RNA sequence: GGAGCUGUAAGUAAGCUAUGAUCCAGAGAUUUCCGAAUGGGGGAACCCAAUAUCUUUUAUAGGAUAUUACUUUUCAGUGAAUACAUAGCUGAUUAGAGGUAGACGCAGAGAACUGAAACAUCUUAGUACCUGCAGGAAGAGAAAGAAAAUUCGAUUCCCUGAGUAGCGGCGAGCGAAACGGGAAGAGCCCAAACCAACAAGCUUGUUGGGGUUGUAGGACUCCGAUAUGGUAGUCUGUUAGUAUAGUUGAAGGAUUUGGAAAAUUCCGCUAAAGAGGGUGAAAGCCCCGUAGACGAAAUGCUGACAACACCUAGGAGGAUCCUGAGUACGGCGGAACACGAGAAAUUCCGUCGGAAUCCGCGGGGACCAUCCCGCAAGGCUAAAUACUCCCUAGUGACCGAUAGUGAACCAGUACCGUGAGGGAAAGGUGAAAAGCACCCCGGAAGGGGAGUGAAAUAGAUCCUGAAACCGUGUGCCUACAACAAGUCAAAGCUCGUUAAUGAGUGAUGGCGUGCCUUUUGUAGAAUGAACCGGCGAGUUACGAUUGCAUGCGAGGUUAAGU
RNA sequence: GGUAUGAGUAGCGAAAGACAGGUGAGAAUCCUGUCCACCGUAUGACUAAGGUUUCCUGGGGAAGGCUCGUCCGCCCAGGGUUAGUCGGGACCUAAGCCGAGGCCGAUAGGCGUAGGCGAUGGACAACAGGUUGAUAUUCCUGUACCAGUUGUUUUUGUUUG
RNA sequence: GCUUCUAGUGAGAAAACAACUGCCCGUACCGUAAACCGACACAGGUAGUCGAGGAGAGUAUCCUAAGGUGAGCGAGCGAAC
């Protein structure tokens, strides 16, 4: 897969935007990327220098709407921690 | 559009097909975010990748 | 649709038969129309729509296509729509008069 | 194709479209992962590699694309015991591997309940099931046939023969075939003799020629013509048609009723169109259509035509040669033939034995003779026949939501089960949402107003709205009475009708043990029903027979089929 | 299928609660406090399986909860699971299973060699504390370890190696 | 796995230090249970670890610690059975 479709779209939230506080971000990658892609994906993308990257599975998620019911999609999250003497990701 | 896609060359197709990549991982960012306005461009930028490699593959 | 957007037609049949009005918007897969002036509905709008007192709006309903008749607009009277092809432009034509659209 | 469109599904949002969108049809591109799956593994939709090239990083790690299963066919290369070899091994090449339409075909294997009023023969059946192989059809098929009217001339299927001949614990049952009439029709190639070439160890293989049968044919030897006819050949083009989008397509206005007209009345008109559907009720003339006319860039399919390919010799001679062997056939054991070993021919399977070959061989229901008909042990072959998961257009004295598919509705779903597997319920506001703004009680739910509407006692659990069941009001009766509860007689009271020698209630009096089933006999202390509603049982096909009816009558009548 | 009868009857599933204050339309039943009581080889603390979102936060009170409900393992809306070192794979094999060729067999298939798969066993490198509403030997702090990579310096070996 | 041995393989090796690389899956929560198997927020069933004090042989017993709990109908009455 292409470097610039290993990352989907940022993480914002509570947990997410706190992390941020720690130089560390949350994205939404391919559900089939490895922590060693997502680097490269997020150097390239970003001209940043990555320290670590932590990654998780997010199974799906129950749901039903009215007399529907189903489940959300599965994701997988990627923390990335940039290096200190580095330059930040603006969002 | 199609007509000024098969004008361009395969190096300028690539190229462009590129930038179109681009525009769609910032306007999927934008759109994270609540920044993003015109939300109908992102399946412009979609048809046109597709629009470049089927051109380049019937080349 | 043999009535199009704009089009200008005469009720013929309904509550407000006689009437006459342009085309506001035309339902293709509907099989109906909007036309000004007519088959209007008093409608109880909760007022969650950016009219800070909700209201009985008067608004037109559509009509079904059949119970409208095109305009002949050089002879003002109602008419059956032919289609002849003029100028290799396949246009409709007044079955009463001749006239175009 | 010509004005809207971004599905169901609204809503906001953001957009597209006369530079032609959405949409429709033909042709292409893309087509993750699992799944025969096939690089290896695996608890399917996951994991882990090799090799080559490319890419990321200073680099390792990372990423991309390709190739890599197994067996088969052919070729090449390597290459054991083991001398030459062979096997193995590596690569290439080639082709299969799974699924279905729960149908139809052929073949292997093959029940039982059942019937026989028991039951082992028999029957159910060569059916169900399982398995293999298919093909659009399959199978059969070009006489070692049917016959003995004298003849017919491959096969298949339909009618008939006929419930006949037969088979059968001669029981129960099973049950032909030929002739006759139809549908459809079509015929052909090998093996052998012999000839030629090549290769090998005079034959002994390969190739090509030759040859193909029963009024016997062919080889062979003579002469004589290189014609004439045919085809179940090919992505050979060309052409036409056709399927898959479409275009065009006549003719009505008023009036009365109504929310609305298509109903009605009045006069009109159109019809190669008065099929049908929709539209605010029931429309030939409002809409979609219909009759009719018309249309194809593209891709299929079909038919011709052309091309090309492939088949196609007559007559006279018999000296010799050929004409399917471990075959035919026989014994034994099974099976198939309607035919159950029987007097059992014919066909086949296993086992053993085992011919003739044209002066021959097989059949004509044991067998022999005679006569007649055929020529096995090699193969192929269209059509008439069977079936329909799907596609297109239709049809119905078929269903109309307890029906009709299990499923009209997000159903093989929910749900049940470890699993195989079992398997539901559930359609309807209105013409249009015009789906009740606003107010009032209430936390809400829900109501009451006010509105919308023709109608909301059409308010979404929404058409109609039965019954059981639950309740409110009250005309008459009821607190000394033992009552299948009604019936007949009857005062009093309260009412007024499909106006009838009326209606409701009923003190009191006479008489009186439900319904059904099953029984000699049931109120039965026998059975069944909680109640209400819906659903729920002599049908159809082919035959037999009788009555009635009609037609014809010593005659009556066709079947398949066209 | 609907609705009765029995009935407003049986039952409401092994046990201690009390009061004050609060919240709220409404509280025996929700929150807080206090005392009281119960388990304590446990009714505590972990963890495998199994479940599969039930976890957290904010709202809700139709249904579910055998009462109630302002509350809930329920409903609605958002969020939450971070590891070279833990457990599993890229390590190993047991039982067993699969099985190239192979052997056997009406079909189907059965068995089985090489080769594999397969833990419940073998092997294998980090810990303490802190941190969030919800994760932590995973994040952070400190201090380590294992395999490997690039470079610098240092030594010694270049085919009697 | 590991440790040895040569056979083979070899031009380079090792140490110190510096910088750096290290993939996939699980990792919430319940878990002697109202969240598992029992149709139920059901007196049943559910492997392993830790499991404190006094008295005590003890993980018995009684009461307690750390910790957890008051268990999803109640209020009266104080008949028969
Ligand atoms: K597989
Ligand atoms: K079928
Ligand atoms: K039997
Ligand atoms: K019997
Ligand atoms: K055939
Ligand atoms: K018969
Ligand atoms: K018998
Ligand atoms: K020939
Ligand atoms: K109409
Ligand atoms: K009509
Ligand atoms: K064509
Ligand atoms: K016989
Ligand atoms: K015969
Ligand atoms: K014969
Ligand atoms: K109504
Ligand atoms: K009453
Ligand atoms: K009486
Ligand atoms: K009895
Ligand atoms: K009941
Ligand atoms: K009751
Ligand atoms: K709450
Ligand atoms: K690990
Ligand atoms: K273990
Ligand atoms: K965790
Ligand atoms: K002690
Ligand atoms: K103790
Ligand atoms: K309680
Ligand atoms: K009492
Ligand atoms: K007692
Ligand atoms: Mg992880
Ligand atoms: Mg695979
Ligand atoms: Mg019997
Ligand atoms: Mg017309
Ligand atoms: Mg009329
Ligand atoms: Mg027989
Ligand atoms: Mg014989
Ligand atoms: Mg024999
Ligand atoms: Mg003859
Ligand atoms: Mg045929
Ligand atoms: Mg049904
Ligand atoms: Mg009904
Ligand atoms: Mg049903
Ligand atoms: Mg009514
Ligand atoms: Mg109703
Ligand atoms: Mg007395
Ligand atoms: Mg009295
Ligand atoms: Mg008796
Ligand atoms: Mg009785
Ligand atoms: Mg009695
Ligand atoms: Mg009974
Ligand atoms: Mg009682
Ligand atoms: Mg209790
Ligand atoms: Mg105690
Ligand atoms: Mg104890
Ligand atoms: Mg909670
Ligand atoms: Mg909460
Ligand atoms: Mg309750
Ligand atoms: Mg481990
Ligand atoms: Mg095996
Ligand atoms: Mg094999
Ligand atoms: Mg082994
Ligand atoms: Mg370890
Ligand atoms: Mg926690
Ligand atoms: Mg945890
Ligand atoms: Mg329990």
């Amino acid at each position: 897969m292409e470097l610039l479709d290993v990352i989907k779209r940022p993480v914002i939230t509570e947990k997410s935007m706190l992390a941020m506080d720690e130089k560390k971000y949350t994205f939404e990658v391919d559900t089939r990327a490895n922590k060693t892609l997502v680097k490269q994906a997020v150097e390239s993308a970003f001209d940043v220098k990555v320290a670590n990257v932590n990654i998780l599975n997010v199974r799906p998620k129950f749901k039903r709407m009215g007399k529907y019911a189903g489940y959300t999609k599965k994701r997988r999250k990627a923390i990335v921690t940039l290096t200190e003497d580095s330059k930040e990701i603006q969002l | 559009k199609v007509k000024e896609i098969r004008e361009l060359t395969t190096a300028e197709m690539l190229d462009k097909e590129k930038q179109l990549k681009e525009e769609l991982f910032n306007l999927r960012f934008q759109l994270a975010t609540g920044q993003l306005e015109n939300t109908a461009r992102i399946k412009e930028v979609r048809q046109s990748i597709a629009r470049i490699k089927t051109v380049l593959r019937e080349q | 649709m043999f009535v199009k957007k704009g089009d200008k037609v005469k009720v013929i049949t309904g509550k407000d038969k006689n009437k006459e009005g342009v085309v506001l918007a035309a339902f293709p897969k509907q099989d109906k129309v909007i036309v000004e002036g007519v088959n209007v509905v008093k409608k109880h709008q909760k007022p969650n729509q950016a009219a800070p007192q909700g209201g009985i709006l008067e608004v037109e309903a559509p009509i079904h296509v059949s119970n409208v008749m095109v305009i002949d607009p050089s002879n003002g009277e109602a008419t059956k729509v032919a289609f002849k092809e003029v100028d290799g432009k396949k246009v409709r034509v007044s079955k009463k008069t001749g006239e175009v659209l």
